[PDB]
RNA sequence: CUGACUGGGGCCUGUAGAGCACUGAUAGGGCUAGGGGGCCCACCAGCCUACCAAACCCUGUCAAACUCCGAAGGGUCCCAG
RNA sequence: CGCCUCCUAAAAGGUAACGGAGGCGCCCAAAGGUCCCCUCAGGCGGGACGGAAAUCCGCCGGAGAGCGCAAGGGUAGAAGGGGGCCUGACUGCGAGGCCUGCAAGCCGAGCAGGGGCGAAAGCCGGGCCUAGUGAACCGGUGGUCCCGUGUGGAAGGGCCAU
RNA sequence: UCCCCCGUGCCCAUAGCGGCGUGGAACCACCCGUUCCCAUUCCGAACACGGAAGUGAAACGCGCCAGCGCCGAUGGUACUGGGCGGGCGACCGCCUGGGAGAGUAGGUCGGUGCGGGGGA
């Protein structure tokens, strides 16, 4: 395993932090980051230039991991949707690279974000995981103008052992994930 | 509701206890792996072998051909040739395979 | 992971605009920002940018008393 | 008047008549009650005559609780055709009633505006009546 | 005036074909249904379309195993 | 069968018998059918190639 | 001696009846998306409704092509008269 | 006007009417065999474009989804969904039955030949099932090399397949 | 022969949902790793291998609680084989034998076989 600054920060200043805010009784019991899952809902591919191979390049390059195809459970008329057709991407990310790659996100990517003035209070789930959505990909450091031919956003779930909101919250926040209110 | 193991588990058998063998049970914990050779007619096990009744060593996989070879042992001696592979909610690969090619070695016949 | 579909992670060192130099891993081992959480207003206490104002406005006017009681 | 807004066969075979009320026996909303002493298949005009009948003795006051209900539909060949060549047409719907059924009840009102409010209605009823008033055996069940 | 309806198709005349008890031989035929209404138990094939059949010269023997649904057996002689 | 799913003969590649019918969709599967087949006549498995009815 | 019929025993069944768990129907009430309408507005949200009313819930029902149930009987085989 | 599904049909089977309702006259080279893996609809919550419904995350959710098409039965302990290898959508037969006036229709263990998948147990003689069909006569085509009008051929036929 | 656990069956919810509690010596899991066999339409999540620092948090096992779920009498009734009556009819009754469904009382937070491992 690889020693990355945030994995590090997560054991030495989050885990303890955490332990005094709520006083579990049991190693296991302390949140953990559980999977980053990020999706690219597309479908701006559905007949046009389905070669959304640029898409999944992007997300490549950004996780470091290859997403898999989404394709429709069903057909859909408004959407001219046939069931069968390649709608979205979806890479899991898990262990270091889900680290990796939030580190970025958190550092550097949050930052990029037009007129950010701090993420959703909100978008929690009441299980105790969070999702947000970004509008663009030029978000990451890894993509550069130069190399996009058209903006794509995408959904970030970011799983995690806790049981409720509250305690969900407290574990993103301390590992740095900006909340306006 | 059951899990992709359960039912895993209940399909492969489902067709194992369908020809009517000996069934030979293979269960496989991330220390051990024991095997019984079950008569479903009668609900009951006629041999055993385990790694955790044998006190046997090391490398997980060189275990299981181990007690492989200890069940049909203690199978031929009782008269039992014939019998079915149940390879529970396990691909048949590694450990089991190992346990496997064991009871084969044995002289068990599947 | 499986062979051949996955860009290596390698060392990177993503450098941001304050000056910033950040120890992590990408498909790129150099990277330049423009910006950061060192240095991004949001993140940085409540660095009030351009706009310190108070308002101003509008009670707040104040040319002046000259106006008479 | 009352019919199914909606159902899965436009013809229903006629079926018998035999037996007391399935259920439907007790009161179980009002105070007084008619139940039906002989079984018929009471037309949705019927039942809606009863009923204008006892809102027309009201003037204004009281409850009318409806029990029975048209949802039987009632067939017949056009006039002069001979045996044969189909099922007929639907003309109306019935409610099958059999001797026990409260098919109507009121509540809110005197008990001598009760009693005449069902009488009237009864008469509108092609069955024999007999308006019942709640007991505790009706509480009890 | 006419009728859109008049038709039907034949019976199919399905069903338990030996019950518990009775003394069948090899091939015989059990049951003749639409699906698993029983399933095959003991000694007993299925074919192509459901029915079910004795493997072996023997005994019908019926068994509901609850959720299991209804099985049909055949004990040898 | 239709204009479009025809009925088509399998014929034994090695002695040229036909040894079996069956049918095929046109528009669907337009390539001729090749498929390996027990020939009677050669007593072993043979590939027979769709030949027309 | 195997018959009709009968005794005992096993297995098969979905009717009478009944029920409402499914498919649908259904009166009223409760709760509550959605409309209608009235206050108050176009700065976009409010508020009120004895209006029509989805889903859900309670009370009370309906069904050949409904059934969570379900007989009496019937059928068949074995032994026996 | 034949065929399928439900009801009528009186809880075995069967059961009529110009009785009540619907379907068929196809299809699939995978939508077939086998090995391996996977499990639904829907509800609430969360999530850029994104909506009641596209894709993603969480919880609940036994089956109300799916199963090419009508209906019914069946079915996740798969018949549903995904992949790999394949052609058993076998050839020679066929114990024993279902059904049944006939003729038809249907199911089929097993043995042999030569195969497919599987480590094996084993499965595979098309398709979850029940419609998707047409006797005989006459003729076509491929095969066989059985008959060949004194004889050898040939004509023409038979036989197997269509 | 008794207690705990691990396998595998049988009865097919009186076995389920939910709330609470409890267990790590042993066993089981999670767990530590991903070199190696094997693997992800991406993901060592799964499957799989090699391990033994930790934890019973998840899962599982065992207890407890009747809010839901499930089971459910007795009594009476509906209906009915057979035998009789009545009514012009819709329909209604008697005898003998059988006898529901709803509901009420009540029950249930499973029982049991085989083999292993540990304990007394
Ligand atoms: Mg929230
Ligand atoms: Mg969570
Ligand atoms: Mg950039
Ligand atoms: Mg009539
Ligand atoms: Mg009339
Ligand atoms: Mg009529
Ligand atoms: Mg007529
Ligand atoms: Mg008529
Ligand atoms: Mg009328
Ligand atoms: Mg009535
Ligand atoms: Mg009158
Ligand atoms: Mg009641
Ligand atoms: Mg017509
Ligand atoms: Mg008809
Ligand atoms: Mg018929
Ligand atoms: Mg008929
Ligand atoms: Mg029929
Ligand atoms: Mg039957
Ligand atoms: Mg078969
Ligand atoms: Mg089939
Ligand atoms: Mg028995
Ligand atoms: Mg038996
Ligand atoms: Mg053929
Ligand atoms: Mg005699
Ligand atoms: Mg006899
Ligand atoms: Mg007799
Ligand atoms: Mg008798
Ligand atoms: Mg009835
Ligand atoms: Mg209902
Ligand atoms: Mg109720
Ligand atoms: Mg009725
Ligand atoms: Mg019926
Ligand atoms: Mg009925
Ligand atoms: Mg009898
Ligand atoms: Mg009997
Ligand atoms: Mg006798
Ligand atoms: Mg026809
Ligand atoms: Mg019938
Ligand atoms: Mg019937
Ligand atoms: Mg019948
Ligand atoms: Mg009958
Ligand atoms: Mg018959
Ligand atoms: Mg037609
Ligand atoms: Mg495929
Ligand atoms: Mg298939
Ligand atoms: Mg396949
Ligand atoms: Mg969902
Ligand atoms: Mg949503
Ligand atoms: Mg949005
Ligand atoms: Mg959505
Ligand atoms: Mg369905
Ligand atoms: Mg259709
Ligand atoms: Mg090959
Ligand atoms: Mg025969
Ligand atoms: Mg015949
Ligand atoms: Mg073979
Ligand atoms: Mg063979
Ligand atoms: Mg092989
Ligand atoms: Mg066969
Ligand atoms: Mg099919
Ligand atoms: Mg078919
Ligand atoms: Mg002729
Ligand atoms: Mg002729
Ligand atoms: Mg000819
Ligand atoms: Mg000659
Ligand atoms: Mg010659
Ligand atoms: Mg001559
Ligand atoms: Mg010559
Ligand atoms: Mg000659
Ligand atoms: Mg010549
Ligand atoms: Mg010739
Ligand atoms: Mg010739
Ligand atoms: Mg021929
Ligand atoms: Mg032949
Ligand atoms: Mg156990
Ligand atoms: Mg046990
Ligand atoms: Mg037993
Ligand atoms: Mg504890
Ligand atoms: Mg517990
Ligand atoms: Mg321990
Ligand atoms: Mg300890
Ligand atoms: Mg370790
Ligand atoms: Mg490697
Ligand atoms: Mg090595
Ligand atoms: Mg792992
Ligand atoms: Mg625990
Ligand atoms: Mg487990
Ligand atoms: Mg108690
Ligand atoms: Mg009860
Ligand atoms: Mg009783
Ligand atoms: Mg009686
Ligand atoms: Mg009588
Ligand atoms: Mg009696
Ligand atoms: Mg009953
Ligand atoms: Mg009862
Ligand atoms: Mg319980
Ligand atoms: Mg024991
Ligand atoms: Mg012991
Ligand atoms: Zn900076
Ligand atoms: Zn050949």
């Amino acid at each position: 395993p690889l020693d990355v600054a945030l994995k590090r920060k997560y054991y030495e200043e989050v885990r303890p932090e955490l332990i005094r805010r709520f006083g579990y009784q049991n190693v296991w019991e302390v949140p953990r980051l559980e999977k980053v899952v990020i999706n690219q809902g597309l479908g701006e591919a559905k007949e046009d230039a389905r070669i959304l191979e640029k898409a999944a390049q992007e997300l490549a390059l950004i996780t470091g991991q290859k997403p898999a195809v989404t394709r429709a459970k069903k057909s859909i008329s408004n959407f001219k949707l046939r069931k069968g057709m390649p709608i979205g991407l979806r890479v899991t990310l898990r262990r270091d690279r889900m680290w990796i790659f939030l580190e970025k996100l958190l550092n550097v990517a949050l930052p990029r974000i037009r007129d950010f003035r701090g993420l959703n209070p909100n978008s929690f789930d009441g299980r105790g995981n969070y999702n947000l959505g970004l509008r663009e990909q030029l978000i990451f450091p890894e993509i550069t103008y130069d190399m996009v031919d058209a903006l794509r956003g995408m959904d970030i779930a970011v799983v995690t052992t806790a049981e409720t909101d509250e305690e969900a919250r407290a574990l993103l926040e301390l590992l740095g994930f900006p909340f306006r209110k | 509701r059951l899990t992709a193991y359960e039912r895993r588990k209940f399909r492969v058998r489902n067709r194992i206890k369908r020809t009517g063998r000996l069934r030979l049970s293979v269960f496989r914990s991330l220390k051990h792996i024991y095997a019984q050779i079950i008569d479903d007619e009668k609900g009951v096990t006629l041999v055993s072998a385990s790694s955790l009744a044998l006190k046997l060593k090391g490398n997980k996989t060189e275990v299981a051909r181990q007690v492989g070879r200890a069940l049909a042992e203690k199978a031929l001696a009782l008269g039992i040739k014939q019998v079915a592979f149940d390879r529970g909610p396990y691909k048949y690969h590694g450990r089991v395979k190992a346990l496997a090619e064991g009871a084969r070695e044995g002289g068990l016949e599947f | 992971m499986k062979e051949g579909i996955h860009p290596k992670l390698v060392p990177a060192r993503i450098i941001c605009g304050c000056g910033n130099v950040i120890e992590t891993y990408s498909t790129k081992p150099e990277i330049y920002v423009e910006v950061c959480s060192k240095c991004h207003p949001f993140y940085t206490g409540q660095q009030r940018f351009v706009d310190t104002e108070g308002r101003v406005e509008r009670f707040q006017r104040r040319y002046g008393d000259s106006y008479r009681k | 008047m009352l019919m199914p807004r909606r159902m899965k066969y436009r013809k229903q075979q006629r079926g018998r008549l035999k037996g007391a009320t399935k259920g439907g026996d007790y009161v179980a909303f009002g105070d007084y009650g008619l139940v039906a002493l002989e079984p018929a298949w009471i037309t949705a005009q019927q039942i809606e005559a009863a009923r204008v009948a006892m809102v027309r003795h009201f003037r204004r006051g009281g409850k009318i609780f409806i029990r029975i209900f048209p949802d039987k539909p009632y067939t017949k060949k056009p006039l002069e055709v001979r045996m044969g060549k189909g099922k007929g047409n639907v003309e109306g719907y019935v409610a099958v009633v059999k001797p026990g059924r409260v098919m109507f009840e009121v509540a809110g009102v005197t008990e001598e505006q009760a009693m005449e409010a069902l009488r009237i209605a009864g008469h509108k009823l092609p069955i024999k009546t007999k308006i019942v008033r709640r007991d505790a055996y009706d509480e009890a069940q | 005036g006419s009728t859109r309806n008049g038709r039907d198709s034949q019976a199919k005349r399905l069903g338990v074909k030996r019950y518990e008890g009775q003394v069948v031989r090899a091939g015989n035929i059990l049951v003749r249904q639409r699906g698993t209404r029983f399933k095959p138990g003991k000694n007993v094939g299925m074919g192509r379309d459901f029915t079910l059949f004795a493997l072996v010269d023997g005994v019908v023997e019926f068994q509901d195993r609850g959720r299991l649904g209804r099985y049909v057996h055949v004990r040898p002689l | 069968a239709s204009e479009v799913r025809i009925k088509l003969l399998l014929e034994c590649t090695e002695c040229k018998r036909r040894n079996y019918a069956t049918e095929k969709n046109k528009r669907n599967t337009p390539n001729k059918l090749e498929l390996r087949k027990y020939c009677p006549w050669c007593r072993k498995h043979t590939v027979h190639r769709e030949v027309k009815i």
